RNA sequence: GGAUUAAAACUAGAGUAGCGAAACGGAUUCGAUACCCGUGUAGUUCUAGUAGUAAACUAUGAAUACAAUUAUUUAUAUAUAUAUAUAUAAAUAAUAAAUGAAAAUGAAAGUAUUCCACCUGAAGAGUACGUUAGCAAUAAUGAAACUCAAAACAAUAGACGG
């Protein structure tokens, strides 16, 4: 796939990583 | 008639009077348009417990003998499984004997080497006394001992030459005889074939009946068998 | 030359002729010829 | 657990064939490159003897 | 088409073949053995220059 | 070997494309029978036994001493700027062998697709093997023989 | 002959195994050892089919058993721990 | 099924010059959580482990048979009027044929055979849930609903380019 199309997968991966970091943080405070 | 199958015994000695036999049948698979082999394992009754894993057997349908047994062993077509068991037992005994003999031949060789290391006398020195005593006339008792260390009772110039003989020398002469035989056999047959008249005579002289009436291959083999019977039997 | 060589560093020919009764069966032959 | 567990790489420990070959390689006067001491002692003595005979011809 | 595809070796042909093959293996073993002895002789000639004492 | 036969069929197609007049194939009974059928049917100009280096001019008996160096040499035909032997393909493949009864062979020669085998076309040769003998399908039908449908040549 | 090949491989397997026991991180030569052991299994499996009597004689003399030859072998980490290849 | 597997990351103990996430400062800027500069922690190093992921790419699984040329190296062999010449393989480069959506491939992406892996519109999604494994980060496995008549590749002619 072209770079243009790769960039859509890149954005999805970033948003998943951002959400999992956010969830981790909460667990630390809630723990 | 009763349905009979051919299969390979794939399990034995796990159940009492029961063996597992692998039966392969030929079926047509419409989807891939190919005649395939379909495999199934049968639990089979072995009344005499004769079959062994690896055997090729014929199984025949019987009355129900258990929840899952509906066939029995009817004949051992090939007994490779039984052979395996016999050869394994023999191997244990056969190898033990050989290893014992080899262990005794290794300790014997070690003893001889140790004994020789206890004799400070060296071949060179001993061969320098048998060549000085033979050139000076002195006969110290060392020579008598040397006549026992080597067994050389007589001390001559043709006794040191036989104490220092190397096996390579014998090999060189056996190789020349081997080459001679091959070269002679080829020249003899080569010449014989070149002269049909001398060939026909050759065969008759060696006891062939009407060799003239023979084929090239049917007769060249006779010539080859004779040329190799006149250079290997007479020698 | 082989066995009948004058080199200080000879080849196995000399050692082979010795153990094959050649350097001796030739020395006697030469001496017998001289006789 | 009662199965005869033979190491598939090294085999049974103390195999007479494996042990004897190992011992043969560690014998006192074993030589390399295909030479054997017995043949080397006779060959070296033959060189000396052969030289003397060449010095007696 | 009628000719046989293969003619098996006659027992005599197999005997001469075995003689040549045994000779080939034996000659190579002998030639290697003699080469080693010739190298042992050339090493004896120079061992007077080597130090062991 | 059907694999060897597939190799030969592909080899003949490659040689036809470049228009070489003479080529060699492995020396085996199946290969010889295959080539002989093509020769009698007019697909091959010549069929000679030989060696890896070329066809034999004089008869050379084949023995175990030279079997590994034996080859069969076949001459390809070209007329009017077209190869006579354009295509050569197996029907019965190594991984899917097809055995047909004489009744189904007659249907194949009559325009009916049997077991996905396209029917015999005008001027095409379909070879069948029966009891280790190779013959044209029409000859097998004449002899009432059942056999493996090996290949089709056009 | 398969018996000779197995014996020749045995010598090299024994030597290569000794090397690995002193060079446990030499994965390149561990891979070579694995392949050589598997090659010996293949040659002996053929021997069992070709000459069963010789096969059983050969494996007995080499110190192996039928299971060691016929069973699938990968010389994996569990093997190195179950037979204490490296000791401790 | 097994083994090995970059970088980052983690466990334990050593090491720590230089480099350098982060953090704290200096600049730039309308703003500058940046690009540039300073101080520089983890890390980068070694030992013993965990983990098994990369654009882990030739984006091209492995094996076998086969097909037209040239050039250039390499290797082996042969010869001599001894330094070249003649052979046979391999590698690489450019090609014929053939193949292909074309770009191109070229001894395969050709002609064939055998075996394995994998794919079936886009998005949702390599996500959710469950499970297995790991100290952990995570890794493997891996959907459906809803919505749409799209979506993608090669090539062509333009336009534009700090
Ligand atoms: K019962
Ligand atoms: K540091
Ligand atoms: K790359
Ligand atoms: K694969
Ligand atoms: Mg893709
Ligand atoms: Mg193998
Ligand atoms: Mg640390
Ligand atoms: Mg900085
Ligand atoms: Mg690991
Ligand atoms: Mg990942
Ligand atoms: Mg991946
Ligand atoms: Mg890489
Ligand atoms: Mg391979
Ligand atoms: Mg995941
Ligand atoms: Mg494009």
């Amino acid at each position: 796939d072209s770079v243009m199309r790769k960039r859509k997968k890149k954005m999805k991966k970033h948003k998943l990583r951002k959400r999992r970091k956010r969830e981790k943080a909460e667990r630390r405070k809630l723990s | 008639a009763r349905q009979n199958f051919l299969g390979l015994v794939v399990s034995q000695g796990k159940m009492q009077k029961t063996v597992k036999v692998r039966v392969e049948t030929k079926v047509f698979n419409k989807k891939i348009n190919k005649e395939l082999f379909h495999r199934r394992d049968y639990l089979v009754h072995d009344e005499g417990e004769i079959s062994r894993e690896g055997d090729l057997v014929r199984i025949e349908a019987t009355r129900p003998l258990s929840k899952r047994k509906f066939f029995a062993i009817a004949e051992i077509i090939r007994n490779k499984g039984q052979q395996f068991a016999l050869y394994e037992s023999e191997a244990q005994l056969s190898v033990a004997k050989e290893e014992a003999q080899k262990a005794k031949e290794f300790l014997d060789k070690r003893s001889v080497r140790e004994n020789k290391l206890n004799e400070k006398t060296t071949l060179l020195r001993d061969i320098r006394t048998i060549q000085d005593a033979l050139s000076s006339g002195s006969t110290p008792k060392e020579l008598l001992e040397i006549k026992q260390r080597y067994g050389i009772q007589d001390f001559s110039q043709e006794t040191v030459r036989q104490l220092l003989q190397l096996d390579i020398s014998g090999l060189e002469v056996n190789l020349e005889k081997q080459r001679s035989l091959i070269d002679r056999i080829q020249t003899r047959l080569s010449e014989l074939l070149s002269n049909d008249l001398k060939c026909d005579q050759f065969l008759k002289d060696h006891g062939v009946e009407d060799p003239l009436t023979l084929k090239k291959n049917i007769k060249k083999n006779l010539l080859r068998k004779h040329v190799m019977m006149d250079m290997q039997q007479p020698s | 030359m082989g066995s009948l060589s004058n080199e200080k560093f000879f080849d196995i020919s000399l050692v082979d002729s010795y153990l094959n009764k050649d350097l001796k069966n030739i020395s006697n032959k030469i001496d017998s010829k001289l006789n | 657990a009662s199965t005869d567990k033979v190491d598939p790489v090294l085999g049974r420990a103390d195999t007479p064939f494996i042990t004897r070959i190992m011992a043969e390689l560690k014998e006192p006067l074993v030589l390399s490159k295909g030479y054997n001491i017995e043949e080397v002692d006779k060959f070296l003595a033959a060189i000396e003897s052969a030289k003397r005979e060449r010095a007696e011809l | 088409m009628s000719q046989p595809l293969l003619r098996n070796r006659s027992p005599e042909e197999s005997e001469l073949l075995k003689l040549k093959r045994n000779y080939n293996r034996s000659l190579l073993n002998f030639q290697a053995h003699k080469k080693k002895l010739n190298e042992l002789l050339n090493l004896y000639h120079v061992a007077n220059e080597f130090i062991v004492t | 070997s059907l694999v060897k036969l597939a190799n030969t069929c592909a080899h003949l197609q490659n040689c036809s494309k470049v228009r070489v007049a003479l080529t060699s194939i492995p020396y085996t009974k199946l290969q010889l029978q295959f080539a002989y059928n093509l020769y009698q049917q007019g697909f091959l100009s010549s069929l000679q036994k030989g060696s890896t280096m070329g066809p034999d001019k004089d008869f050379v008996e084949v023995t175990p001493d030279n079997i590994s160096t034996r080859r069969l040499w076949v001459g390809l035909k070209y007329r009017d700027n077209k190869p006579v032997l354009s295509s050569c393909k197996l029907i019965s493949k190594p991984n899917s062998r097809i055995h047909l009864p004489m009744e189904d062979m007659k249907k194949l020669c009559s325009g009916v697709t049997i077991r996905n085998i396209k029917p015999l076309q005008p001027g095409e040769l379909i070879l069948v093997r029966a009891h280790n003998n190779i013959m044209d399908i029409n000859e097998a039908i004449s002899k009432k023989l059942d056999g493996e449908v090996l290949c089709r040549v056009k | 002959s398969s018996e000779v090949q197995a014996a020749c491989m045995t010598v090299r397997i024994q030597n290569m195994a000794n090397h690995i026991k002193e060079h446990r991180k030499d994965f390149a030569n561990t891979r070579n050892l694995r392949i050589l052991v598997q090659q010996r299994q293949a040659i002996l499996r053929y021997l069992k089919r070709d000459n069963p009597e010789k096969y059983y004689w050969t494996i007995q003399k080499l110190g192996l058993n039928d299971a060691a030859i016929t069973d699938e072998f990968n010389m994996d980490r569990r093997y190195m721990q179950d037979y204490e290849f490296f000791g401790d």
